[PDB]
């Protein structure tokens, strides 16, 4: 674990992981290997990650013990059937269909896929059989809050009476679907996990487009002039109705019989048969359809067609660490301007328009989907005359926004569609109430070129380079030296420990632990002794002097404690700027479970910083950006 | 399949943060000084808030400040494999270690051990006369082994080499 990893998975995701092509390998699986390494073994895979045991199913409900789930057959395609087949040619219905225990929302998403058999080759790595090197497993790709995961599963199935439990085909032989979803199940960790959640979010996960959605109760007035556009781009949508059946909205012309223009709404069915009273649709549709979903896609999914109109796109990453980077809601304008913050700059109009959401990235908490989510939401604010500058309180405290997300809801991700006049427009991701642990991905669907950036800081730190040669020494402090040592008239950590402490009776605080002082001697011990001569002690003293007058100036009371949010304050004041992550770690390493920090970690800080810096500046003579080490050297550093 | 001293572990923690499985370096020092504080045949007064702290940075991968419960065994397994060490080189039971002695359990732990690094060790976790105790001792290892690690992290194929822009040290380096 350790940063080290959150950071090497960084010059990693940075050059392909993730993307479809170079994606990520959950838990670490290879279906090449494992595959290759069960042909030539003679076996049949097994899962030891995502076992045929009851956990795989669920807990509490289709858990253990429970009947739901008591007695089980987990059988695989070939003991039940007869030449198997993993996925033939494109039907132009379905055939899909959900066993006792099964969801249904996975009708709905599976059944999609089918229809677009290239939006299926996403998911579904069409190069799998049951007789050309077959060993009893398969792989599969999702997208997830941003990035691509591979999954790799056995084909054991749960049945029960040599019948499948969950998703499968009407008329056997077909099984990518069933396997689809034992897949998507160990992803989110077992199948009752997906008992719920939404046809709009796990075809996110199917394809890494952005789910929009309307109440067809009460509609917006450009309803119309957007599903012709949707359509229009590639996107693909469907309609339920308070029967329990989820159709799909291929197309939608506004035909005018020149004296009435009746407009209409080609719905279509998967299962293939349709019947009713009506007409298409008299767009009385309107008061016979209940929901409309429409997912607008990632670019790349349609690799070629130069059909459709193509979405611009940009995405970035963000987080919210308690005590730091954690305020979110305008409403709370103590931490608000605390959060990430991004730029978004639109060049032409339209003839810009721009999708905009904030999905969240999972929680070991949440054991299911839709539950346990944060209540994220979002505001944007108008630039005025402007990137290296993270936005500060002032800013917001003053422009009160320029539309603002429509509300903060308690779901994962939340998009809105905004329209505007092609400027610099700066939006804050963030929770509902400030101090929530989590994570984010932010994504961005415009019509045309988008420049997506980051409002944060740079590591910059320039402090008072002094070069008193022993002297400028104002005597009545030099005179006040050498007698608080002796002998050799030097001091050290621990000498130096007692020594400060013994200077104090001004104002909880307790002069400074060893370790503050093994690292203030460290950042100036130059000749390797392990002690200090009057020049820095000297420049010592009045550094703390400096660093004492922003406790103070800011620990406006007599609690030697103060909040963490002060921090990236005051690390301004020691002439120290940080962008979002950095802060963390500072707090992270430094705040108590109260997110106080007190005086001796403060400067521990500030101290230790400027030293690692100068270590770094020092080695870096030639300011590349980069300070190559081996192990060795690098070990030494390391040790503080 | 996990020994009886994770299980009751395990329950400390859901009792802590429930599913949310983490505990904070204050509450992984006490779960930590409560178990060690304990047989006599070993001295130390318990963890300061320092080295918890750092042995939570050093297994967090997401900077939260938490230690997950599966992160927790691995280091907790690594304490006990050096609860033996310096338990075996303080026989004075004044909870140090012999200034000439402290090589010898640092070979006891398998490393490399170099006349610089030392030195380093030496000055960060000793005592004025040069002692170090069991906080101290144990605490030094976690950090030492993170860093063993993180050298092998950013070092993918193998030139014995890693390298790093300012913000990959200030964060390597700060998050200890």
């Amino acid at each position: 674990a350790g940063i080290a990893a959150k950071l090497a998975k960084d010059r990693e995701a940075a050059e392909g992981l993730g993307s479809h092509e170079r994606a990520i390998k959950y838990l670490n699986q290879d279906y090449e290997a494992l595959r290759n390494e069960c042909l030539e073994a003679g076996t049949l895979f097994q899962d030891p990650s995502f076992p045929a045991i009851p956990s795989a199913l669920g807990f509490k409900e289709l858990g253990p013990y429970s009947s739901k789930t008591r007695g089980m057959r987990w059988k695989r395609p070939t003991e039940i059937c007869a030449d198997p087949q993993f996925i033939i040619g494109g039907a132009t219905r379905t055939d899909i269909c959900q066993g006792a225990l099964g969801d249904c929302w996975l009708l709905a998403a599976i059944a999609s896929l089918t229809l677009n058999e290239e939006i299926l080759a996403r998911v579904v790595p069409l190069n799998q059989s049951f007789q050309e090197n077959y060993a009893g497993i398969f792989h599969f790709q999702f997208w997830q809050y941003g990035e691509w995961v591979e999954v790799v599963v056995d084909d054991r199935l749960p049945t029960k009476d040599g019948e499948l439990l969950f998703v499968h085909s009407a008329e056997g032989s077909e099984f990518w679907s069933a396997l689809l979803e034992k897949a998507y199940a160990k992803i989110n960790g077992c199948y009752e996990a997906l008992s719920g959640g939404a046809t709009t979010e796990g075809f996110e996960d199917f394809t890494g487009g952005i789910a929009e959605w309307y109440e067809l109760k009460k509609p917006p007035p450009n309803l119309f002039k957007i599903i012709q556009k949707a359509l229009q781009k590639g996107s693909l949508l469907g309609c339920s109705i308070d029967k329990g059946h989820a159709y799909s909205v291929t197309g939608a012309e506004e035909v005018e019989s020149n004296g009435s223009l009746q407009k209409l709404i080609r719905i279509r069915n998967p299962w293939g048969e349709v019947e009713w009273t009506g007409r298409w649709m008299s767009f009385s549709d309107f008061l016979r359809h209940y929901s409309r979903l429409e997912i607008c896609n990632l670019t790349p999914d349609t690799l070629t067609s130069d059909t459709y109109k193509k979405w611009k796109l940009t995405k970035m990453d963000g987080n919210w660490r308690r005590g730091s980077t954690a305020g979110g809601c305008r409403n709370y304008p103590n931490t608000f301007w605390m959060n990430p913050q991004y730029l978004i700059k639109l060049e032409e109009e339209d003839e810009c328009t721009f999708l905009v959401g904030l999905i969240q990235k999972h929680r070991r908490r949440q054991r299911k989907m839709g539950e346990d989510m944060h209540t994220i939401g979002f505001g944007i604010y108008e630039v005025p005359e402007e990137t290296n500058i993270h936005l500060s309180k002032n800013f917001f405290l003053t422009n009160r926004a320029r539309e603002r997300s429509d509300t903060f809801i308690n779901l994962r991700e939340v998009l809105n569609r905004f329209k505007l006049p092609p400027g610099e427009y700066i939006l804050v991701p963030s929770t509902f109430e400030p101090n929530k642990d989590g994570d984010f991905c932010i994504r961005v669907f415009s019509e045309k070129k988008a420049d997506y950036q980051a409002v944060d800081d740079e590591i910059e730190a320039n402090l008072e380079e002094f070069d008193i040669s022993e002297d400028d020494i104002d005597d009545g402090v030099r005179r006040l030296f050498a007698q608080l040592a002796g002998e050799d008239a030097e001091i050290s950590a621990f000498e130096l420990q007692t020594i400060l402490r013994r200077v104090l009776a001004k104002r909880k605080s307790d002069g400074f632990s060893i370790e503050t002082c093994k690292i203030m001697v460290d950042m100036l011990d130059s000749d390797g002794s392990g002690k200090l001569g009057l020049k820095e002690f000297y420049i010592l003293w009045t550094k703390i002097q400096k660093y004492q007058k922003i406790y103070r100036e800011i620990d406006v009371d007599r609690s030697g404690t103060m909040n963490s949010y002060e921090m990236r304050k005051a690390l301004e004041e020691a002439g120290f700027k940080m962008p979002c992550q950095l802060h963390q770690v500072i707090v992270a390493r430094f705040a108590d479970d109260q997110l106080i920090i007190d005086f001796d970690n403060f400067v521990r800080c500030l101290v230790r910083l400027e030293t690692l810096f100068k270590i770094f500046k020092q080695l870096d003579p030639e300011n590349t950006g980069t300070i190559e080490l081996d192990l060795i050297s690098w070990l030494c550093f390391s040790v503080l | 399949n996990e020994s009886e001293e994770v299980r009751q572990f395990r329950r400390l923690f859901a009792q802590l943060a429930g599913d949310d499985m983490e505990v904070s370096a204050t509450e992984l020092m006490n779960i930590l000084n409560k178990v060690v504080t304990r047989h006599p045949d070993l001295k130390t007064d318990g963890f300061g808030i320092d080295t918890c702290r750092s042995m939570v940075a050093v297994m967090d991968s997401d900077t939260t400040g938490k230690l997950g419960f599966e992160e927790f065994k691995y280091l907790w397994n690594n304490i006990k494999r050096w609860q033996a060490i310096y338990k075996q080189f303080d026989t004075d039971r004044s909870g140090t270690i012999c200034s000439s002695e402290l090589p010898g359990a640092f070979e006891a732990a398998g490393f490399h051990l170099n006349e610089h690094l030392y030195n380093m060790i030496i000055r960060r976790y000793s005592d004025e006369s040069g002692n170090m105790d069991f906080d101290n001792f144990i605490s030094c290892l976690v950090r030492l082994d993170a860093m063993f690690r993180a050298f092998k992290s950013l070092d993918k194929d193998g030139t014995g080499q890693i390298q790093v822009n300012i913000q990959e040290w200030l964060q390597l380096t700060m998050y200890s």
